[PDB]
Parts: structure tokens; C-alpha cells; sequence
């Protein structure tokens, strides 16, 4: 993969081994042209369920490190989580000359495990943009009530299997990648809209595929409205009550820069 | 290679079985300044062009696009 | 650099891992154990923990007996020893490692189970340095650790690249309702790093109860405490430290059990915050992390 374009940022995920980092220096010439000024890079990951065939840079934390070092030398890297589980390595930069408010919003799920019933409904032997085809693939599987009527959506089914949608409504985006294959399945969920309390949202997304295990992690910037309800005892969505058929295995809170914090969650089915 | 990388490779090898697409993504986000001199339309002053420069890049290529008042949306694949 | 592809064999084990597959810039180690059920004090006798202990390169200097409280001092380690747990602190020229395996037989060989264990390092540079060693260590220090933990787990505290905590834990602890292992624990640690102007030291004002103190090479202090009375005033305690030794820069840890005695003081004397966090555990305990650098 996805590519979002806005007034003032661009936000680039891709999955396989797309070596992301290769794009940067025309990410930095995008924003000269304009005669814009770069203050704020993030890269980021899920651990690699394979991270011995990632390629370039992408083969090691290390790399990484040293490659987004060699573009951005005061930025910082961080991993949240068990390193030989669940975990996000995150690399943060940013030259914030202007104190600014920030009000945005981020949440991301990575679930694995898929539901083998959806699973029949993400293969197909010939592509399918977006068309009659697709449309019934969401109602059959329930992606209609994720990417209800009032968003403009385009999405991709893949042959032999796979299946991609972006979503965007006003300054909201949403998107949805799923690798089908039974052995390493894996579905990814992101979108930046602001909500007092994510469950409901998650909750639909978990509805459609309720994976054997997931993990949650929510971006608070200290002026957006999730922002004030978490900085006040608010509950956000992510607190384990919302989740009875799982069980939280491990959560983490950072402050990874002043006055911006980071949550994340890894949730594992019961199983009864 | 280092510790912190052996770590999670042992994580996903004890969660390995040979019978493989990385599902898990990159993600990469930049957000720029706005100077008096910045263009009104920021980045959105930009033609398709110019971001399908990007993708090649990495060796992608788009697939379908969809536009807005605020985002412009891509749809990438290998 | 060239790059082609090496079918090799997965390593069926994560010592065959890190010989295959794989100057120590940390401050100080730590290694914890706690025990199913609280161990008499006498029965694990100084000869058995010494000899654990010359398994990681370490020689008993000095040992005291107290109340609840066995103290072992070794040339670059302190170890404590109570009902409830044993702990060792040590200089990070001690492959601390070395004594997961050997102090766990020994906790075999008395029918002592382990339900908890920890092995803790603070650095001050990053793993990913390769002119340092600190990387081939961590990666034996994982090997025994996750050999004799296959279910525990490491986790990093704070950036990677400044100031910050890499710890092991492993949790078995039973939490069936009908179980009386109860988790009121308080475990405070206070790193302060380039004091101004070497011992180790413990002091006791209640049973099983202690404050220890480790000062040595760049100078650095290392104070610890579990007592009950610290976690009703952290604030007040950290302050009376960096005026003792005025660091520049500070790490503090502070345990909330799962029955909470609690985040980190937002705001300390003369200091700037680096960075905040926190771990929080599926058993319901928390290890809250923050760094410091003097304004």
C-alpha cells in the first residue's frame, strides 16, 4: 503492498521481501520539490516469520539500523516485546524545530492463524480487480462491515491465492492484506482513524478472521481524542476485557519521544 | 549476525514447519514541515508519476488508484 | 557485497544456533531465581553456592550470616540469599551465565523447584556494535538461558542504542486459584552511571529484608532493595542517591507485583527524562523502566 498519499506525509507498506528502504532518497526528494522539510521518519515491522530470506538491508535488526543511521544518525531504535516472539522493531526520527500539536492516530494488527472456513474465500484461480467478483468475496467473508458503503475502496484478489484492499474516507484510510496459505497464515489491519475506543473496531476485524493468536499495537499522540481519554484513566479498546475468548500474553507502554507513547498487545486464543 | 536477530530468528524457527510467504509487512512513514514557501497542495501537487518513480524503486509496480481531497491511494504488488 | 542462497539446516537446538549461526560494553549482570515454595534457610549450605559460583570464574572472599539474609561476596559479585530468592549482582567481566545451569542442579539436587527466574544486564553502548564483544555474550547468555528456560523469554527496556535493560524471564509460577504462591514482591534498582568521587555492600534492617550497594569501574553505583518501607517512598531514596554520587545519567527499575505495593517518578531532581516504560507480563506483574541524563 500500500501506498498513501496526503497534504503533508507519505506511508509506504509493503510485505514479501520488498526492500522498503531503497526508497527513501525519492521520499526526500518528493518532499524538496515542494519545498518541504522532512521532520518526522518512522519505519517499522513486525517480527519476520522467515527472517532468514529477507534480502538487503531487511536481513538483520542490525542492518536495518545501520542503513536508516546512515540517512537519519539521531534516530532511535526500539522493540517492544518478547524478541524470540510477538515483537515491533521500530526506528524513530524526527527535527522538530516547531513544537506543533499532534493529533493523529494509529492502529495496526497483525493476526496469524486464519479462520480455514475465510480461507476458501481468499484463493482463486484468475485476478480480480476490483469488481462484482471481489464484492462478493467481502460480503461472503464480512469485509462489507469493515469497508462499509461509505468508503471509497479498491482491492485485489490474487491467483492462486491473496487478497489486498485500501480503503479511504475524507483524511481516514484503512487497509487489509491476507496470506491465505494454511501453513503460515497471516492477515494485516492498519488504519488512522480517530475513535475514543478501538474495540469495536478490532472486534470486527477479529470477526472476520478470528486468528489463533494476534497482536495490537496503538500509536497515542498527546492531542488526538484517544490521546485525552487514555492520558485521563480512559479505557481506548485494547484492555483485555474486550477480548474474553483470548488472553493476553504480554503488553507494553513507552514513551518513545516526549509526550508521544506507543501500546502494544499480544493476544493468544484460549483454545477450551 | 547479532544477538537481538538471533533471538527472533530461533522464535520463528521453533514456529517453522516446511510444508512460505512473509506475511508480516515494512512500514515507512514520512511526514515533512511546511514552510511559507511549501506549496499549497503539499505532496497531493504531485502527479501519478512521480510516485510510480518510487515504487520502481523497490521493484513493485501499482495496480489500481483511487484519489480523494486529502489522500491519494495506491494498491501495490511484487 | 555478494549474497546467494545457503540451504543449510535449521539448528535443531539454540546452542547449535549461536556456534553456527553466530570489550563486553554492559555495567553490571544480574541473576534471579525464585523458588514454588520458601526454602529453609540453612539447608543450601556457602560450600554449594561457592562452588556454583567458580563455575562463572568467581572465588568466595567473605560471606555473613543474618536474620532470613545469606551474603556471599566474591572478587567482582555479590550474592544474596533468603527464604524466598536467590540473587546474584556482578561486574560484567563474569560470564554470569555460566552459573544458570550449575545453580539450577543444585536447586535439583535439594528438591527446590524454580517457578521464576531472571538474568538482567545493563548496558551502556548497543549489541550492534561489532568492534565489541557485548553481542557474542548476549548470545551465550541466551544460550543457556533459553536452554534451561525453553519457556522464558528475553525482552529489551529502553533504546537500543543509549541507556537501557536487556532481561530473561521465565514465569511457572502456579496461579491456580487453589495455590498459595502469593506475588507481593518489591524489587527496586537504581543505576547511576560516571558517579563522582570500590565495594560491595548490604545492609539490613528487617528479616529477609536487604539493601545492597555496588560501587566499581568509569565509575558507577548499583543499589537494590526489596524491602517493603522503599516502595512507600522511591522518590525520596533516589534523591538521597544522586546527591550522594551525583551521575549523569540514571536508570531506574521498579517492580509493581501482581499484588501492586506504582509508575516511575515523572519527574527527578536536576534531570532530564530519556526514557519511559514499561513491561507489562501476562502473570500480571510490571517492570517499569526510566532513563535519565543531567540537564
Amino acid at each position: 503492498x500500500s501506498l498513501f498519499v496526503m497534504k503533508d506525509r507519505v506511508i509506504l507498506i509493503t510485505c514479501g521481501t520488498i526492500t522498503l528502504l531503497n526508497c527513501v532518497p525519492l521520499i526526500c526528494e518528493a518532499v524538496s520539490t515542494v519545498c518541504g522539510e522532512v521532520e518526522w521518519v518512522s519505519f517499522m515491522h513486525k517480527n519476520y516469520s522467515f527472517p532468514w530470506e529477507q534480502k538487503g538491508p531487511h536481513l538483520s535488526m542490525a542492518e536495518e539500523f545501520k542503513t536508516l543511521r546512515s540517512h537519519f544518525p539521531s534516530g532511535q531504535p526500539f522493540i517492544f516485546g518478547p524478541i524470540d516472539s510477538d515483537h515491533y522493531f521500530l526506528y524513530f526520527h524526527s527535527d522538530v524545530v516547531q513544537p506543533s500539536c499532534s493529533d493523529d492516530a494509529q492502529l495496526s494488527m497483525t493476526m496469524y492463524g486464519l479462520d480455514r472456513n475465510q480461507t476458501k474465500h481468499w484463493y482463486s484461480d484468475k485476478m480480480l480487480p476490483t469488481g462484482p467478483e471481489t464484492a462478493v468475496i467481502r460480503e461472503a467473508t464480512g469485509l462489507s462491515e469493515v469497508v462499509d458503503d461509505s468508503w471509497i475502496l479498491h482491492d485485489l484478489q490474487y491467483e492462486p491465492c491473496g487478497y489486498s484492499i485500501n480503503a479511504i474516507r475524507g483524511s481516514e484510510y484503512q487497509t487489509i492484506h491476507i496470506t491465505p496459505e494454511e501453513h503460515c497464515s497471516f492477515a494485516s489491519y492498519e488504519t488512522n482513524t480517530c475513535a475514543l475506543n478501538y474495540s469495536k473496531c478490532i472486534c470486527g476485524v477479529l470477526r472476520v478472521f478470528d486468528p489463533e493468536r494476534f497482536s495490537v499495537i496503538v500509536f497515542i499522540d498527546p492531542d488526538s481524542a484517544v490521546g485525552k481519554s487514555y492520558h485521563s484513566g480512559g479505557t481506548i479498546g485494547v484492555e483485555p476485557e474486550y477480548y474474553p475468548n483470548y488472553e493476553a500474553h504480554h503488553r507494553t507502554v513507552n514513551e518513545y519521544t516526549p509526550g508521544h507513547w506507543v501500546l502494544k498487545v499480544n493476544y493468544v486464543k484460549r483454545a477450551v | 549476525k547479532d544477538s537481538l536477530s538471533l533471538m527472533a530468528m530461533w522464535g520463528s524457527i521453533a514456529r517453522f514447519d516446511p510444508k512460505s510467504f512473509e506475511g508480516p509487512e515494512k512500514r515507512l512513514e514520512v511526514i515533512m514541515r511546511v514552510v511559507d514557501g511549501t506549496h499549497v497542495s503539499g505532496l497531493l501537487a504531485h502527479d501519478d508519476d512521480v510516485w510510480q518513480k518510487v515504487i520502481d524503486a523497490i521493484c513493485a509496480h501499482i495496480v489500481s488508484r483511487e484519489f480523494n481531497e486529502y489522500i491519494r491511494s495506491y494498491v501495490l504488488s511484487e | 557485497v555478494t549474497r546467494i542462497n545457503q540451504q543449510t539446516e535449521c539448528p535443531s537446538s539454540v546452542h547449535d544456533l549461536v556456534s553456527c549461526w553466530g570489550t563486553d560494553s554492559g555495567l553490571e549482570k544480574r541473576f534471579e531465581l525464585n523458588f514454588a515454595q520458601p526454602v529453609d534457610i540453612g539447608t543450601v549450605t556457602v560450600k554449594q553456592l561457592a562452588s556454583v559460583m567458580e563455575r562463572a570464574g568467581e572465588s568466595l572472599r567473605q560471606n555473613s550470616a543474618e536474620l532470613g539474609i545469606h551474603t556471599l561476596k566474591f572478587d567482582r559479585s555479590l550474592l544474596v540469599f533468603t527464604a524466598k530468592q536467590i540473587v546474584v549482582r556482578s561486574s560484567v567481566s563474569v560470564m554470569l551465565h555460566e552459573a544458570v545451569h550449575p545453580m539450577l542442579e543444585l536447586m535439583r539436587s535439594h528438591n527446590i523447584i524454580v517457578d521464576w527466574a531472571s538474568f538482567m544486564r545493563v548496558n551502556y553502548g548497543s549489541p550492534w556494535d561489532m568492534t565489541s564483544e557485548t553481542s557474542d555474550i548476549m548470545a551465550h547468555e541466551y544460550a543457556e538461558l533459553k536452554s534451561a528456560f525453553p519457556t522464558g523469554h528475553p525482552y529489551l527496556a529502553g533504546p537500543v542504542d543509549r541507556d537501557h535493560c536487556f532481561y530473561f524471564v521465565y514465569d511457572g509460577i502456579d496461579r491456580d486459584p487453589s495455590s498459595c504462591r502469593r506475588e507481593n514482591d518489591v524489587q527496586i534498582n537504581v543505576y547511576m552511571y560516571n558517579v563522582q568521587a570500590e565495594q560491595q555492600l548490604l545492609v539490613s534492617h528487617c528479616a529477609g529484608e536487604y539493601e545492597t550497594l555496588r560501587v566499581s569501574t568509569h565509575p558507577f553505583a548499583s543499589f537494590e532493595t526489596n524491602a517493603v518501607s522503599a516502595a512507600s517512598d522511591i522518590t525520596k531514596i533516589v534523591n538521597g542517591l544522586l546527591k550522594k554520587f551525583y551521575p549523569e545519567r540514571v536508570l531506574l527499575v521498579l517492580l509493581q507485583d501482581r499484588d501492586a505495593q506504582c509508575g516511575v517518578m515523572d519527574r527527578l531532581e536536576g534531570f532530564t527524562v530519556v526514557h519511559r516504560g514499561a513491561n507489562h507480563f501476562g502473570g500480571g506483574y510490571v517492570f517499569h523502566q526510566a532513563t535519565y541524563a543531567r540537564s
